[PDB]
């Protein structure tokens, strides 16, 4: 962290203040006239609306940009500086030059469109992190070939510092500028800085397209935040108020689940062929009585058997509809059959084949009587009950007889049925598709809207009528114009919940664009739900196939989007690693192989030679060896990390780290990596290929055999 | 503004349509500014400023296009002013009631 | 309590309607309050103040 | 209400009324709003007996 750094970052600071007393001086003028305009404006009613409501909308604005205030700086080539925030503040007393300009002017396109390969114009583009009214630090990126002495927090500048890198920023400009509007599939083996280049495509695309998608809102999904963030960071507009952010266990509003479940009763769980089942299971609840059932009415002995309700269970089927909705054909066909038979037993002697106003009149009757009849109902509970997710999932997880009716395996029995994990998330949310809604009727909420309009209609009678009118001329009275049902809604809540919140809370909001990082992860269920949730099928796909934990996790991206954009989606792979040393690519390629005899290690520039280090751990020193790890680490500049089972109080576990980088890793006992399930081996390179600077490695007994070079 | 200060300014203190203003008789010191400053902004149908003003004075008389954007307003009040008593009479209504 | 009577002047008398009087002094102004705009369609006006 | 009682609630609705009004440049005496307000509050809501 160099002084001048810091004096940079001192007269940035400086200048912010500034803007932000400007925004102080701005915002007490609008408050000032504000508060005259309401009080004693003197002219005509619309003149005062249309200056209240000017004054207020710029007030709110304000408001709205106090937080954050600058976004950050552009040195252009010609050695000049743009500022670009949340306002557009000039300085009247100059021209009205501008002071910060507004990120959706013209002249700030470039801090968000330009890049090493097409720089516009531009040479250096700044950020600011900001808690407030304060610029927690700033870091900067050359749009250009770098030199090293620039200061940023990704190091990108000093690790393409470290023509190859002209092929670098040509494949980087290529992923960030493609006009797709469509899936998009960035992949790229660690070390190569997929989560910047996608970052900037993400910017990128939200900006062009910011106006297409300002109502529909952007969906974020992912181990992390950490898209949420930048997008804040650089869209607060958008980040602010139309962004959401969910985890696959958090897809279902409510709901949160964080248990994940094992790794066969998951991979069977996180596939289409699943999906089967599910129908099944619904099927299976279509249940007949193995007894008849007495109706017990006042006075027939009425009986249903599992004759009728076969029949009426197969007309049901036979309709098609979801299962709430087939109720009332089942409900309807079973009530025609046992009206049908009790006005039969009814009608007897005095009354056979009165068709007509007779033997019709008595089905009235019955049915009316029926309908009511709490026997009945609670019969037509049990046969055919309404269902929620929910009931299905617990009762089908606990019986372990309809799992074996419906074809699905005993992998995936408990006792605690409705202990839910991340892999029942898309199956509970398909269940609602496959069941339905019950097509409730809301009698209160419509009375009650019926008795507000009543009362504005009340109002408006309230009023005098053209004819008694004593004014010196006829003139538009308020019943011309309005009537009662405006009225009335006019004085009614309308809640206004911003779109974060909106559509969080909907399952069946439709999103304009959807960021997914770590995709390999979702299992195919997951992608059916997100592709039911974007029928845009604008997505941003981010991550390494190499790298999958998950056993429902991708194999390949055209097994999983074939079956939504066959052809259409667009693969981007990124090929040179420079952010990690060759050193680390060396042992990462060795554990890599373990997959694929050749397997696609990128090529590595940025050899450092300071070669990793392994050691040995006996009679109790592991926990030192971390130990005096931490402690030399917290001396040496950057962040640096210790992976490991959770075993050892000490470290962070392999798949918390997915998506980060350090300078200094520390990886300890490799071999219990290893045996972690079916993909221990791809965590310990995940663990391997977060190192920077300097890895590290503790071994119990001897190096297993692919981690003999260290 | 500065006009309307210019006007305030300049007008004699005896002078009759600025000593009925400030008799408290009738009137505003805008509506002076209106008569011989100027009309200044005034709004679209949808409610919005136009930023073009009116520099004409009714005392120098608008020109064509001025008085022409001047209409909108002059007509969403008549709707205006019928559309806001119903608001008023919901309110006394609750109120009385 | 309610004490002197604005119209007269004077403490208010046993019998008076006050509660009518106090909703039309209320209400009468209303015309001259701010209202949520006329227009049908549009963003929600009280985002802003 | 729950925090403070009936007593301040009635002054704080008292107090925002008048607010609003006195803004938009209207005058009301404080104890016409008095009469609406105590009326709002007549109610107590039983959970035992
Ligand atoms: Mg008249």
């Amino acid at each position: 962290s160099g002084r001048d750094y810091e004096d940079e970052l001192q007269s940035e600071r400086d200048y912010v203040a500034g803007l932000y007393a400007r925004l102080d001086a701005e915002r007490a003028q609008s408050q000032r006239r504000y508060a005259a305009a309401l009080r004693e404006h003197g002219g005509t009613a619309v003149e005062r609306d249309a200056e209240v409501r000017a004054l207020a909308k710029d007030i709110a604005r304000l408001n709205v940009a106090d937080n954050g205030l600058c976004f950050g700086r552009l040195d252009t080539l010609d050695d000049a500086r743009l500022y670009i925030g949340r306002l557009g503040i000039f300085d009247r007393d100059n021209d009205f030059e501008p002071l910060l300009l507004d990120w959706r002017a013209p002249m700030a396109r470039p801090f968000y469109v330009a890049t090493a390969a097409n720089p516009e114009n531009m040479r250096r583009r700044r950020q600011f992190h900001t808690l407030g009214r304060k610029v927690v630090d700033f870091t900067d990126e050359i749009l250009g070939r770098p030199t090293g002495a620039e200061h940023d927090a990704t190091n990108d500048a000093a690790l393409l510092a470290a023509d190859i890198v002209a092929t670098i920023q040509a494949e980087q400009d290529q992923v960030i500028r493609l006009d797709h509007t469509g899936v998009l599939v960035i992949e790229g083996g660690p070390g190569t800085g997929k989560t910047v280049v996608a970052l900037h495509r993400v910017a990128y695309l939200l900006y062009t397209y910011r106006k297409q998608m300002e109502r529909h809102g952007v969906l974020v999904v992912g181990p992390t935040p950490a898209f949420l963030d930048h997008i804040g960071r650089v869209l607060p507009s958008l980040g602010e108020s139309d962004a959401v952010f969910m985890t696959p266990g958090d897809f279902v509003p409510g709901l949160h689940v964080t248990a994940e479940d094992t790794p066969e009763a998951a991979e069977v769980k996180g596939s289409l062929k699943i999906l089967d089942v599910l129908k099944a299971a619904v099927a299976d609840r279509q249940e007949l009585p193995s007894e008849p059932i007495p109706i017990d009415l006042s006075d027939v002995t009425m009986r249903i058997d599992a004759e009728t309700a076969k029949w009426a269970r197969d007309e049901a089927r036979k309709t098609g509809l979801p299962h709430n909705e087939a109720r009332a054909e089942f409900v309807d066909v079973v009530t025609y059959v046992v009206t049908e038979r009790a006005v039969a037993r009814i009608g007897r002697g005095w009354l056979t084949r009165d068709d007509k106003h007779a033997w019709e009149k008595m089905r009235a009757d019955v049915v009316g009587e029926l309908e009511d009849h709490e026997q009945f109902n609670a019969a037509l509970d049990a046969l055919w009950p309404i269902l929620t997710p929910e009931d299905v999932l617990a009762q089908l997880y606990t019986s372990h007889e309809r799992l074996r009716a419906a074809g699905a395996p005993e992998c995936l029995w408990r006792a605690d049925g409705e202990a839910w994990t991340v892999s029942d998330v898309p199956l509970l949310d398909e269940l609602v598709d496959l069941l339905g809604r019950n097509k409730a009727a809301d009698e209160a909420a419509e009375r009650e809207r019926r008795e507000e309009e009543a009362y504005a209609a009340g109002v408006l009678d309230l009023m005098v009528d053209r004819e008694d009118l004593m004014d010196d001329e006829d003139h538009l009275l308020a019943q011309d114009l309005i009537d009662a049902e405006e009225l009335a809604d006019r004085f009614k809540e309308q809640d206004n919940r911003e779109l974060s919140e909106r559509a969080a809370a909907d399952r069946e909001w439709t999103y304009g664009h959807v960021v997914v990082d770590e995709a390999q992860e979702l299992s195919e269920m997951d992608w059916r739900l997100l592709m039911r949730r974007c029928p845009r099928r604008s997505f941003t796909i981010v991550g390494d196939l190499a790298q999958r934990r998950s056993p429902a996790g991708a194999r390949s991206w055209g097994a999983m989007l074939d079956s939504y954009v066959p052809g259409r989606w667009v693969y981007k792979s990124l090929s040179v690693n420079y952010r990690t040393p060759a050193e680390i690519m060396a042992v990462a390629a060795a554990v890599l192989a373990e997959f694929a005899p050749d397997a696609t290690p990128p090529d590595s520039v940025r050899a450092c030679g300071v070669a990793p280090w392994a050691r040995q751990v006996t009679d109790d020193d592991i926990a030192s060896a971390i130990a005096e790890f931490v402690s030399e680490e917290a001396g040496r500049e950057g962040t640096s990390v210790v992976i490991g089972p959770p075993d050892v109080p000490g470290t962070v576990p392999p798949s918390e780290t997915k998506g980060l980088e350090f300078d200094a890793v520390l990886v300890v006992e490799p071999e219990r990596i290893l045996a972690d399930g079916p993909r221990g081996a791809a965590e310990l390179y995940v663990a391997l290929t977060r190192a920077t600077q300097r890895l590290g490695v503790l071994y119990r007994d001897a190096l297993p055999q692919a981690l003999a070079g260290l | 503004e500065e006009v309307g200060k210019a006007l305030e300014e300049f007008y004699p203190a005896d002078n009759p349509i600025i000593t009925i203003v400030k008799s408290g008789a009738t009137g505003n010191l805008t509506q002076t500014r209106t008569l011989a400053g100027m009309k200044g902004l005034v709004t679209n149908p949808k409610g919005e400023f136009i930023p073009r003003p009116i520099k004409s004075s009714f005392r120098e008389g608008l020109t064509v296009l001025e008085y022409f954007i001047n209409t909108h307003g002059a007509r969403k009040g008549l709707a205006d002013t019928a559309l806001r008593t119903a608001d008023s009479g919901y309110l006394t209504r609750r109120l009385v009631d | 309590c309610y004490g002197r009577s604005m119209a007269t002047g004077k403490l208010v008398d046993i019998g008076e309607a006050v509660g009518i009087v106090a909703a039309q002094s209320i209400g009468e102004p209303g015309t001259q309050l701010t209202m949520r705009t006329f227009h049908q369609g549009g963003v929600t006006g009280g985002a802003d103040i | 209400l729950r925090v403070q009682g009936p007593r301040e609630v009635q002054i704080h609705l008292v107090k925002e009324v008048q607010e609003v009004y006195r803004a938009q440049g209207v005058s009301i005496h404080d104890k016409h709003i008095e009469v609406i307000v105590r009326q709002m509050l007549r109610r107590v809501t039983i959970i035992d007996s």
